[PDB]
């Protein structure tokens, strides 16, 4: 299974994976904050009247 | 000329380990999140 | 293209390498053979003149120009042979030979 | 008969000019190159440019002037890039309102205009200096910078005449059709610019410049087969191409220039176009306010039969008012 | 009558002919498309009796003029 | 009929033909787009009975 | 069909193709963006039944005899 | 120029092409006339 | 250099491409006709 | 009657025929859907009131 | 270049077979269509 | 009578005849649909009441 | 172009196709006449 | 069937397949969220009234 | 019948076939989603009142 | 050059098998669709 | 490009990855069906 | 397919690409800024329900 | 400059496949645009 | 021009920079969508 | 990545970069200075709750 | 044309100056956002 990495450069692979992970994580958080009503409930916990 | 087979086979072991370590941490996060605010 | 000029826009191009018989390509070939043989003659005369007066960097270019004139002639001789072969096997072609 | 209107055989040279004549300070920018298309009509080399200190500063000052104009035009269509291209010739950066006179106006009501005008003017003066220095460095006469000074003079009268009448509102708006709107309205405000005698003179030299370049262009092409386009050698070492050029015009119209002196006729006709122009602008609104009435006074105006006749009560009824301020309210008429 | 062609390069004849027909066709179409009766992109679905016909006469009231008065 | 490709360079006729078809296609599309009847971007979802028609003769 | 690339320099082909597709794509987007129905930056959130439609042929009489808007 | 044989062979195509084209145009006018006659 | 074989080969593709292009355009016209007849 | 194929290329024939059939079939369906009231009756069967 | 007579004879056999097959399938289609909605 | 075909080319002839038959048949059908009121009677038969 | 013996072979098929086409069309008109006679 | 891969590059095949799957999955989810009224019911559950 | 593939490139065949299938399948689903009123009835099943 | 006779002979076998596979799956799809919402 | 033995290796992983992906998708659809069935 | 960079000099392609992306990005930003809905400099602090929408069909 | 028939055949493999892949992407874009706002 | 080794090495960076650019653009679009949807 | 400076002359790239950034910075400041919300020379002291917003007042 | 090691030296400065500028601009936006948020 390892043989797919042959002829690649590990710095390229770790850049590509690292970019994807940063992207996907941020999209999931931007989305999750919309659906789960958080931090909106946190902000209301400490808001001044 | 790029990564040889022995490099690729060594590289693959870290890639598998890191991937499983990431999935483990994410599994904890999803377990906590489910217990906090279930979504189904 | 110097020979067909504007007519190359409409796809008349009688310079292109041709191996079937074509009276238009044969006409172009006969005209260009004469011009290029005269051009080779002038090129080697110019080399002889500049060799006689001995100027080294000019002798170099005159020889380089002559080689190019010989090569451009050789292309037309190759075209002439193709058409002349096709002439002999094709009815209603010319009776006078190409090249 | 060959017309000599385009060149069927160009020649390349592998080393090149474009490395300048010995020039001292500043730097030659870029490497010379040939355009085959340029080589069809004229000389093929497109190549190195000199700036020096005055050329660099002229481009910096001028670029800012161009940016201010374009950004204001683009702001005037609400930053819409489609309307910026669609409406481009109608867009302007517009001079200040008349009530300010020479005082500094608000930024969006002519303040950007005066800024762009200032940086453009500085850029034009720095370009004149750049040309002047280059003519001397190449060991040439100063004819070209003084010819360019004549164009700059006319341009400056679009600042001085507004200054003399006392309002920046009178200046020319930066914009393609808007500056033509100004050009028409200037003639309207001052009672028909055709009767300005320096405008009439400026046209006489503008037309004469076309007459001379048509005649001279044709003459040199007509003798170019005899080497007549080698004009410097025809001046220092007169050939039959120069003699025939002199005899043609002598036999045609009874007098002739020389191969040198035709270029003086050329130089003065072009220079006098903008010089007489500037004088006419400076006189307008400062000495004469209605050029047609100045024409009537000095006998320029041909008489025509009357097209209408007013009665004395119509003469009082048909006087208007001079135009005032716009209404700064939206009246209700209900009672 | 074929001897007419001996004067000409047949490739150039064909290029000359096609160019003539292309121009003529486009001229006739754009003339018709600019008419009222044959403005077929807007009115092609009209029946032949319904299609426009040029006026057999104009008309006016006696005090009306299409042009302003003047010498 | 294939002998015309000895008379004419195929390489150059193909370029000329592709250019001719592109121009003619764009012309016809823009002529239609500028019409009332076939302004399909604005009115393409109208049924054929509902689409505009150029004015008829008054028949009088 | 591959011999078309013997006939043309592929470096010239691909550059011409990409330039053609870029210009065509731009033109179609800007044609749509200036329409009313597909002014998607202003009205993209409208449902298809709410989106603008270019007006029909008139009511079949094509003639006027109205009643006022209510005061 | 070209031999008599070739001018004749060419004239055969030109006549035939002209007449074939004029036939197709004749049908086009037959269709146009059916749809909206101009006289 | 170009043979008559190459000319006959090219001509086959030229006819085939022309016919395929005419087929597509014919379907396009019939779609347009079904949508909004111009006669 | 096979001699009609001599000097042709089979791929030229199959592409020409393949084009013709695809065009004919599409035209025939588009026509038929306007003459027969189908799929219009299919659509009306499952339509929402 | 192009098909020889021996290839043309072979090619013709398949062309006929395919054509008759296509017509048979279309004949069934029209029998079904007529059973569903007769058009004359 | 066969001697008319000598000097011609079968593929050109069949192309010209084939293009004629396509055009004639299409013109005849579209004409005939106008005159005979078919498929208009077919369309009315299955049309929605 | 085509030779006299090739033309003879061509002519046989061309007549066969023409007569077959006319025969089928004859049946088509007999059917059409039965369905909607036009005189 | 493996001979279909002869002459191909694994990194092209993987890139093309991966690009297809990324597109297809995102199209499918955004379609499915429109049809199934989820996460809309999730958002409604934790919404502040 | 296999002789039809001689002289072809199998990757071009699979590329052409796969591209035809994608477009045909997409058109069929737009068309079918229209006539059959699905997923429209799916969306109505789970819609919030 | 292009694909040889023997390559074509085995390519054809897979092409046929793939096509029949597709048609089988499409047959099940239509059978399920007809059960769910018949269209004639 | 890939040799016949490289293609044989590559194909084995392609089959494996494809089937594994389809297995996971099948479980997903079973869960989705049990949750909000769409017919 | 890195051999693309053998037929095309990447020195030329990267300049062409960056020039294209720069101009296209600016065009898109100014198209949005010019619109009512996305005039974010003046109205970016409005919520999504408060943001403008272009006019519907009249019966809607 | 040279360009052999194997280079042309290799290039044709990429040029066709890239062309078709672009048309496939565009087909999905039209599928999305139509489901959002049909133009007929 | 380039050697093939230079092309391989260059292409990996070019693919990486393209993918990095697309990632940032995707986040930028989803931020914009969450702020003010355009459909 | 450093081999980018073999492919392109850094003496050319830095001048182009400086020129691009200066023009972009100039454009962005002009756009903001031209708005109402960010007309900061005239209104920079206002404070965020009373700075302009691109909306019309409710009930007119 | 630089040597490879010389390009490597320039790249170090060029990356560091770029990131330093981005850092400064990030703080400028932190100040601008605190003064008058645009979303
Ligand atoms: C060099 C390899 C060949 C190729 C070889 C195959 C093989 C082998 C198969 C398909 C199959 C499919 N191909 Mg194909 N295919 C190619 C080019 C294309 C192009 C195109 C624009 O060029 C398109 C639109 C398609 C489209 C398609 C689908 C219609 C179909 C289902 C899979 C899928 O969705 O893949 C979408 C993919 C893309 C748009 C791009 C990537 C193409 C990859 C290589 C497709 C095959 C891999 C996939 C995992 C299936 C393998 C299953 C085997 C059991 C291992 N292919 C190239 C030229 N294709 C499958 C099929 O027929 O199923 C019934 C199948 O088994
Ligand atoms: C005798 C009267 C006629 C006349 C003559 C005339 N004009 C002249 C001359 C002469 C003899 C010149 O020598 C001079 C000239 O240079 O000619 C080429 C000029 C000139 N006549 C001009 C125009 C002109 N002349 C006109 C008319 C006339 N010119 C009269 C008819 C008109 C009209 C009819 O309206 C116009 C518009 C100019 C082409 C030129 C003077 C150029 C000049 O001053 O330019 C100043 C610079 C700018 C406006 C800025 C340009 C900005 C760049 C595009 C920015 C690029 C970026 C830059 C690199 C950034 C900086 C970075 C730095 C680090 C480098
Ligand atoms: C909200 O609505 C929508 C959005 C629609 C919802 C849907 C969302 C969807 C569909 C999500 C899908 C997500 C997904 C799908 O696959 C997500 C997949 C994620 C993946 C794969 C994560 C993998 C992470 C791997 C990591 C972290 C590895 C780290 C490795 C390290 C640290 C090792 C470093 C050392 C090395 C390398 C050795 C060098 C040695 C060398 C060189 C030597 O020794 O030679
Ligand atoms: C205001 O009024 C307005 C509105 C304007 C109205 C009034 C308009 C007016 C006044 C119009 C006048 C019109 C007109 C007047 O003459 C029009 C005259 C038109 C004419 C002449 C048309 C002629 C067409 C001829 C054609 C198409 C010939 C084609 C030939 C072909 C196809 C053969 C090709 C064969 C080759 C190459 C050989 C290959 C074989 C080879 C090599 C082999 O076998 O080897
Ligand atoms: C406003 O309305 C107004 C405008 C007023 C109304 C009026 C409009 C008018 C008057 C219109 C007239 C239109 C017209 C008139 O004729 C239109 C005529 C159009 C024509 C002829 C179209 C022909 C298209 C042909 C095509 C597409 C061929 C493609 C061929 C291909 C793809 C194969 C290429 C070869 C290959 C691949 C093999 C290489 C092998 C090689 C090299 C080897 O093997 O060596
Ligand atoms: C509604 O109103 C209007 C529209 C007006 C109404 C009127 C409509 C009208 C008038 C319609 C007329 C239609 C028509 C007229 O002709 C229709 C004619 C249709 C025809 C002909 C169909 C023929 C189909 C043939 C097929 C599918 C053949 C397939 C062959 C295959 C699979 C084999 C491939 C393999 C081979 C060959 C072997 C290679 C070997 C090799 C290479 C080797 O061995 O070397
Ligand atoms: C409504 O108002 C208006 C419109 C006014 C009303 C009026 C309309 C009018 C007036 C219509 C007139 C129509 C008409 C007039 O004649 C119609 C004439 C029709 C004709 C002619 C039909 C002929 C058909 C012939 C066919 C199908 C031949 C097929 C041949 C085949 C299959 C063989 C092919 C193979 C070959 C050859 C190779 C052999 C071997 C070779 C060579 C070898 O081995 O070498
Ligand atoms: C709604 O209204 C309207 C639209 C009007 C309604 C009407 C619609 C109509 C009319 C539709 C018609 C559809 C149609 C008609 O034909 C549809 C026809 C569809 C077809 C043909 C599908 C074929 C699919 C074939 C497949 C999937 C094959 C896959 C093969 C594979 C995976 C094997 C790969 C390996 C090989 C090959 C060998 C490797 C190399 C080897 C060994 C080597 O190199 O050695
Ligand atoms: C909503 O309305 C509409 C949209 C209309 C509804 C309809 C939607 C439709 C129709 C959707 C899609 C349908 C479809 C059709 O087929 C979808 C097809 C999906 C497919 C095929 C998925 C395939 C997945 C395959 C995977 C994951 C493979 C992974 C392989 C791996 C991990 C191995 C990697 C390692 C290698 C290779 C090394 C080898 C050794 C080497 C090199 C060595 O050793 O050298
Ligand atoms: C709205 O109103 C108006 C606007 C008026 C209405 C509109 C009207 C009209 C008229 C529209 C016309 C549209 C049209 C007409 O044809 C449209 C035609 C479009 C076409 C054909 C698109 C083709 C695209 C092809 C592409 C993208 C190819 C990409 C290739 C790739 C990726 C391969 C990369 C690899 C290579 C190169 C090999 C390197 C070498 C290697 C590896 C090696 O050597 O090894
Ligand atoms: C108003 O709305 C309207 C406008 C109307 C709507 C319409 C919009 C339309 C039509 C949009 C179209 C968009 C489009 C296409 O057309 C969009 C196309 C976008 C694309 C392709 C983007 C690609 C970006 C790629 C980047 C950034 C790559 C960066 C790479 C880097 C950094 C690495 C460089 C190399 C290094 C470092 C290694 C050196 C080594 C060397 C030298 C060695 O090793 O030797
Ligand atoms: C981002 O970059 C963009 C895209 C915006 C760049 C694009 C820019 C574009 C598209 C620019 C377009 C420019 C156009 C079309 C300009 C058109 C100009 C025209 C036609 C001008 C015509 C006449 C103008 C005249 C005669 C103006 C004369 C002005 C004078 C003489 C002003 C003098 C002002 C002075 C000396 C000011 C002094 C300052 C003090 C403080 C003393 O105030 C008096
Ligand atoms: C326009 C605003 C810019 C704001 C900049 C803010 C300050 C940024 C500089 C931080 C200084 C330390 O940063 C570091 O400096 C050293 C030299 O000292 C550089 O060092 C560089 O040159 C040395 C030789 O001189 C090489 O051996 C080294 O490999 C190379 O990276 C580093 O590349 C840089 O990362
Ligand atoms: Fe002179």
């Amino acid at each position: 299974m390892h043989r797919i990495w042959m002829g690649t450069d590990p710095h390229i692979i770790m850049s590509a994976l690292g970019s994807f992970l940063v992207g996907a994580v941020l999209v999931m958080h931007i989305w999750a904050y919309g659906q789960f009503n958080w931090p909106a409930t946190l902000k209301a916990k400490y808001a001044t009247p | 000329g790029g990564m040889t087979e022995e490099e690729a086979r060594r590289f693959h072991g870290y890639m598998v380990t890191g991937t499983l370590g990431y999935v483990v941490v994410a599994s904890v996060a999803h377990f906590l999140a489910w217990s906090w605010r279930p979504w189904f | 293209p110097v020979n067909d000029g504007i007519w190359a826009w409409y796809g008349i191009d009688d310079d292109r390498p041709m191996a079937a018989w074509s009276r238009f390509h044969a006409t172009r070939c006969v005209e260009q053979l004469a011009i290029n043989r005269a051009r080779v003659g002038a090129a080697e005369w110019a080399l002889a003149d500049v060799q006689a007066r001995g100027i080294v960097p000019c002798i170099a270019k005159a020889a380089a120009h002559l080689a190019r004139a010989r090569a451009e002639l050789a292309d037309w001789e190759a075209q002439g042979h193709r058409l002349e072969a096709a002439r002999k096997v094709t009815p209603g072609a010319w009776t006078t030979p190409v090249i | 008969e060959y017309q000599n209107l385009f060149t069927r055989v160009q020649v390349r040279t592998v080393p090149e000019p474009g490395i300048p004549i010995d020039e001292s300070t500043g730097t030659r920018y870029g490497t010379g190159t040939f355009s085959y298309l340029a080589g069809k009509f004229g000389d093929a080399q497109i190549g190195p440019i000199y700036l020096g200190w005055a050329g660099v500063l002229s481009l910096i000052f001028g670029f800012i002037a161009i940016e201010i104009i374009g950004l204001n035009m683009w702001a005037s269509v609400g930053w819409d890039p489609v309307e910026f291209i669609r409406q481009l010739p109608w867009l302007a950066l517009e001079p200040p309102p008349p009530q300010y006179g020479l005082r500094v106006p608000p930024l969006n009501q002519g303040g950007w205009y005066l800024m762009a005008g200032f940086f453009l003017t500085v850029s034009i003066i720095l370009w004149w200096i750049r040309i002047y220095r280059r003519a001397r460095a190449l060991q040439m006469g100063s004819h070209l910078p003084w010819a360019f000074a004549s164009a700059i003079f006319l341009y400056s009268t679009f600042f001085f005449q507004p200054l003399l009448v006392g309002s920046w509102s009178e200046m020319v708006p930066f914009g393609i059709f808007p500056h033509l709107d100004w050009t028409s309205a200037f003639s309207i405000r001052y009672g028909n610019l055709y009767y300005n005698p320096f405008h009439a003179l400026s046209i006489a030299f503008l037309y004469g410049s076309a007459v001379l370049f048509a005649m001279h262009g044709a003459t040199i092409l007509a003798v170019a087969r005899m080497g007549g386009e080698r004009e410097i050698e025809q001046i220092t070492d007169r050939g039959t191409a120069a003699e025939r050029s002199m005899l043609f015009w002598r036999w045609c119209m009874g007098f002739n220039a020389t191969m040198e002196s035709i270029h003086r006729w050329a130089w003065w006709f072009a220079v006098l176009t903008t010089f007489t122009g500037g004088i006419g602008i400076l006189l307008t609104g400062t000495v004469v306010d209605n050029w047609y009435l100045w024409g009537v006074k000095h006998g320029l105006v041909a008489p025509y039969p009357a097209q209408n006749q007013l009665t004395p009560e119509q003469q009082d009824l048909l006087r208007g008012r001079y135009q005032g301020t716009a209404p700064d309210s939206f009246p209700s008429y209900v009672v | 009558m074929h001897r007419i062609w001996l004067m000409y390069d047949p490739r150039r004849v064909m290029v000359a002919l096609v160019g003539f027909l292309a121009v003529l066709a486009l001229v006739i179409h754009f003339v018709l498309l600019s008419s009222q009766r044959y403005s077929w992109i807007e009115n092609g679905t009209l029946g032949a009796d319904q299609a426009p016909v040029g006026a057999s006469a104009p008309a006016a009231a006696a005090e009306m003029s299409p042009l302003p008065p003047g010498r």
